[PDB]
This record gives structure tokens, C-alpha cells and sequence, in this order.
DNA sequence: CTGAATATTGTCGGAACCAAGTCTCCATATGGAATTAATAA
DNA sequence: TTATTAATTCCATATGGAGACTTGGTTCCGACAATATTCAG
């Protein structure tokens, strides 16, 4: 670790004589400028707002804010008072709500390292409330200047005055009033104020433009299968809502081969009767599967030494392996070569939540390193003449592969719901001719490729802002 | 029958892994090494920079 | 009759946290893969 | 007779677990200020 040495005196600093390792790591002897909280920002005391009980207002927790300072408020009304959001209304009535004064820079107290600093810009509308866990810190040297000086830089020191204290990492306003902000940062940043705000505004306008057309990685897979099989999107999520499935004794045996009479099995059978009313392409998967393996999941150490191992997090809704291993093992099995992925395989996911079970992926990346897949995967070697593995993975990640594996997979612990070879072999998927396939794929491929192309531009301008701030504050 | 005074402390990696690779793995030393010339750690850093008395 | 009582309210501080979200590593039969004594022949 | 499956024991796979781990931020007790009252000689 570190062999830091300090001298009693030091712990004299700050009105709590504290001597935890982090604070004393942040102290250091200083020779340069000091400043204080005086010639900069100013803490604002909290207050109870006058909520109007006639219109839908907004509210914002700490989880509703992101590391990029983008609040995602929820809309409450005081005419609903539903027991699902009753906690929010109760904490509002308690007095855990305030309203920023259009120019302050709210800072989260709990765990301040996750950049929850947000800006309430001057020229704006649709006033949003906030939790007392946020610190109104309204500045005197222009909000944007202090916001950008706090987000990227002045972060190794706001995070070094947190109270660990047998639990939550937490920031306190009193400690926040003690940081030793250098002047060269603010001096240089205000010196270039007239153009820094301009080009940063241009960059964030481009980011907003990219975000305006950004689409989720699952809806794309959800729409093409919905727009190609001519199934309306507003009934299979409305038929899945009603829960009064009624079956007879005779229907239990039909295609069961294990006599399973759970409720979810019967609802799966009901939904299958709806997803295939007009589609005439369904063929049993059992006759298109040639083998099935599981994998090898030894004990693993995170960021250790040995052969890397994949996890369930590496399977995404696009049928492409993430191939970004984290765990690494050092055990042997005398047959390790049987589980070293290799390009071209199809990996369905066995073991996950009731909604993330069955997600398949094709290893489309060329890797010269041997990477083991766990017992939580199932490798499918299908005939590459009728199924087109990528299409099968996309189908498994589609609502076809969700409304089935959500209701057929087994286990008493529905937090680690697992599938088995029986459900794979007894799966009546719709397989259209090879002409129809490679059209759903390809369309989905280009749409997701475009969505990924505008996913690094966002984290290119969001990095350009940071590097520009760093360069200007260092010149 | 003992160690060697030339190295004394095991700051030379040497064949420590050979004391856990096999057979000699059954005769390994599961005891905390106490150093007095180099540290590479914290425990033998405390035993040098602290003046208990 | 001045008093700073006590007696509550209502609100900062703080939690050997722990509610949400979601990834796992390991026992254990099995079943098949080896026999066997069978089994006709 | 030379087979014989139908009986066996022996390991690699497969299924399942009164689950277990992990990132992150929420409820809520409990002091405690500010009441919050004074009576009381």
C-alpha cells in the first residue's frame, strides 16, 4: 500500500481532530496558493417549498441523477398517492424536499465520488425539486465555471473529506467549507471564460443532438421482429398482464414429458398460442441441435493470475460476445481445451433473473487468447444450413426468446432462474426460409451498428470537454 | 540443517514456489517471515519505524 | 415580582447498513461406460 | 457355442441450490436545539 508518515501536529488541522488515512493522505505540506470557500461559492441553508396541490410537479433522488449530471426527474401529482410511490410522498411530507434557486450547483452528500454534481442553469423552465441530500452551493464566479472546475478537476479533494464512519461514504457541508482550491485553476479558467463556455456549449449541444436520436440496445431487436412478423406491440404486453390462466387435467400432458403443472408453464403455453396465430414457420429446435455443452466454472479471483473466465454480464441483447473477461482462474481440469470459446460458437445463458435468462450470443470477435466459459453458459452447435446462428441469438434476445424463457425456465430460487437442455430441445421457434433470414439480421445489424457508432461520439465529446478543461486549467 | 546467513531474509524469490509446487508443498513453512533489512510489506515496515519502549 | 427553568417539539447526524439488481460455484445423481456373469446358440 | 442382453460397477456431464455477491443511496432512530413551559420562594 503506502508508507505515509505524518507528524502529530497535522491532526490539529480541521475542527474534528480526525486522523483517518484518507484525510491525512490529502493534507500534505503546501507552498502554493490557498483560497477558501469565501471567494468562490457559498452554502445555502435548506428550506421547505410551497408545493401546489393541483399540478404535477417533479422530484429527484440521488439515483435519479447520473455521473454526467443529467437529472431524470419523476412526475408526482398528490392526486395519485399510490402505494408504489407512497414512500416518495411520505418523505416529501417529512420535509426532505427543496427547490433550487436557478444558478446553484447541487452536490450529493452520500458517496461524492460518483460525480453527482448537477447544474441548475439560469435560463431554463420546468422547475424540479430535490432531496435534502443535495447541497445548494450557489456560486459567485459564474455557475458554469465552478461546475466545470468541480466535475473533472477538484475531485481528488472533495472525495478526500468524506466520512466513512462504519457505513456510508458521506460528504458534509462543514467539511465542504474547508477545501483549499488553488487560484491558478480559477484564475486561468476565468481568464479563458469568454471562449471556454462557448466551445463547451457547442460540445454539449452536439452531445444533446446525439442523445436525441439514441435508442436502446433492446428495442431495436424488439421492433424488427415486431415489424417483420406482423405482430402488434400493444397486446402481447397486455395479454401478459392478465393473470387468470385456467387449464384442464388433459392439457397437462400435452408436450410435457415431465408432467409440469406450474402456473408459469401454463401461461407460456397460452402466450405461444398467441405469438404463432399468423406465423407459419414454426419448427422444433430439437431436430436442428447437434450437441450441447455447459462449460467450466472453477473458483475465480477478480483481476488475478490465470486463464480468464467470462460471466453472465458479457452476454448482451445483440448476439455478440462482449469478450471482456474480469475473473481469472488458476485451476486445471485435464480437459481445459474443451472450453476455450473460439470464434463462431453460440452461447445461450443458463442461470439469471426471470427476464435475463435465455439471452444467446455469437462469438464474432477474433481472440487468440483462450478464454473459458462458465457452467452458466450452454454451447449450442446447430446445423449451419437452416438456422443461421446469429438469427437464432437475435430471436433468443427478442420477445420470442423472452416471453418463453420467462415462463418455462425452472428453479425454486427465481433470482437465479435456470434453463435446461429439455427446454432447448422442446422449443418451437418460428424458422422462416433462409431467404427471409439474413434480412431481419442485417437490418438489425446496421441499426445496432449505427447506435454503437453514436455511442462513442457521445463519449468523445464528453471526453473532449474534460480534456479541454484540463488543458485550459493547466496553461 | 538451517538457512544461510548470506541471504537470511528471503528477498530473492529463489525457489519459494518450489515449496508449494509439490512434495515440498507438504513441508512448507506456514510462518510469518520477520525481516530487518528490507520490507516489501507493511508488517516488517512497522517492526522498523516504531520505537516501542 | 426577574428568572433561565424543563418540556416538549422538529430536525441535523449517522448507521459491525442493506434494499435493488443481478451474477455463481459447487454437491450429487446419472447414466453410461465400463464391466460382469449370463444367455442363447 | 458364441454369442447374448440384462445385469452390474465407475467418471464426466447435467441439473439444481431454505443462494450469494455487488454496486450505490435509501429509511430512521436518536440526540438535541429550541423551545417551553414556568412557579417559587
Amino acid at each position: 500500500g503506502l508508507i505515509q508518515r505524518r507528524n502529530f501536529s497535522t491532526f490539529a488541522s480541521e475542527p474534528s481532530v480526525r486522523f483517518d488515512f484518507n484525510y491525512m493522505k490529502s493534507v500534505t505540506p503546501t507552498t502554493e496558493e490557498y483560497y477558501t470557500y469565501k471567494s468562490l461559492f457559498e452554502v445555502v441553508p435548506s428550506t421547505v417549498p410551497t408545493l401546489d396541490e393541483s399540478e404535477p410537479f417533479k422530484y429527484a433522488e440521488i439515483g435519479h441523477v447520473s455521473k454526467n449530471g443529467e437529472v431524470f426527474p419523476v412526475t408526482l401529482s398528490f392526486e395519485d398517492r399510490d402505494e408504489l410511490n407512497e414512500d416518495l410522498f411520505k418523505k416529501i411530507e417529512k420535509g426532505d424536499i427543496f427547490l433550487p434557486e436557478r444558478g446553484n450547483i447541487l452536490i450529493s452528500a452520500i458517496r461524492p465520488y460518483l460525480n453527482k454534481i448537477v447544474l441548475i442553469k439560469e435560463d431554463d423552465k420546468t422547475d424540479i425539486y430535490f432531496t435534502k441530500a443535495f447541497i445548494q452551493i450557489k456560486p459567485l464566479i459564474n455557475s458554469r465555471i465552478l461546475y466545470y472546475a468541480l466535475r473533472t478537476i477538484f475531485s481528488e479533494k472533495i472525495n478526500a473529506v468524506s466520512r466513512q464512519g462504519k457505513g456510508y461514504p458521506t460528504l458534509k457541508e462543514d467539511d465542504l467549507k474547508t477545501i483549499q482550491f488553488s487560484k491558478k485553476v480559477i484564475d486561468n479558467l476565468l481568464a479563458k471564460e469568454e471562449e471556454l463556455i462557448s466551445n463547451i456549449d457547442a460540445l454539449e449541444k452536439d452531445i444533446k443532438e446525439l442523445k436525441s436520436i439514441q435508442r436502446s440496445k433492446k428495442e431495436i431487436v424488439d421492433e424488427v421482429f415486431s415489424s417483420h412478423f406482423n405482430i402488434n406491440m400493444v397486446e402481447l404486453m397486455a395479454l401478459d398482464s392478465q393473470r387468470r390462466v385456467d387449464v384442464g387435467l388433459s392439457s397437462i400432458s400435452s408436450l410435457n414429458s415431465t408432467i409440469r403443472y406450474s402456473y408459469r408453464w401454463n401461461k407460456m403455453k397460452l402466450i405461444q398460442k398467441y405469438l404463432y396465430r399468423d406465423i407459419d414457420c414454426i419448427e422444433p429446435l430439437g431436430k436442428y441441435i447437434l450437441s450441447s455443452n455447459n462449460g467450466w466454472s472453477p473458483e475465480s479471483v477478480v483481476g488475478g493470475e490465470g486463464i480468464p473466465i467470462l460471466g453472465q454480464e458479457h452476454l448482451e441483447f445483440d448476439g455478440v460476445l462482449n469478450v471482456s473477461p474480469t475473473k481469472a482462474t488458476t485451476k486445471t481440469k485435464n480437459n481445459m481445451e474443451n472450453f476455450f470459446i473460439q470464434e463462431g460458437d453460440l452461447f445461450i445463458s443458463r442461470g439469471n433473473t426471470v427476464d435475463l435468462v435465455g439471452l444467446a450470443c455469437v462469438v464474432e470477435t477474433e481472440v487468440t487468447e483462450d478464454i473459458i466459459y462458465p457452467d452458466l453458459y450452454i454451447r449450442l452447435k446447430i446445423d449451419e444450413k437452416v438456422i443461421h446462428k446469429k438469427y437464432l441469438a437475435l430471436l433468443f434476445n427478442s420477445f420470442f426468446g423472452r416471453l418463453y424463457f420467462k415462463y418455462v425456465s425452472k428453479g425454486k430460487n427465481q433470482t437465479m432462474v435456470k434453463i435446461s437442455s429439455n427446454e432447448l430441445l422442446n422449443y418451437y421457434l418460428p424458422i422462416p426460409p433462409m431467404e427471409e433470414q439474413l434480412e431481419i439480421v442485417g437490418k438489425i445489424e446496421e441499426q445496432i451498428g449505427a447506435q454503437n457508432e453514436i455511442e462513442k461520439q457521445i463519449e468523445e465529446k464528453r471526453n473532449q470537454i474534460r480534456v479541454i478543461i484540463e488543458e485550459t486549467a493547466r496553461s | 540443517n538451517k538457512l544461510k546467513e548470506e541471504y537470511s531474509e528471503r528477498d530473492d524469490e529463489e525457489l519459494i514456489n518450489h515449496f508449494k509446487h509439490g512434495v515440498l508443498y507438504q513441508y512448507r513453512s506456514e510462518d510469518i517471515l520477520l525481516r530487518n533489512k528490507t520490507v516489501h510489506k507493511i508488517l516488517d515496515e512497522i517492526r522498523q519505524g516504531v520505537i516501542w519502549d
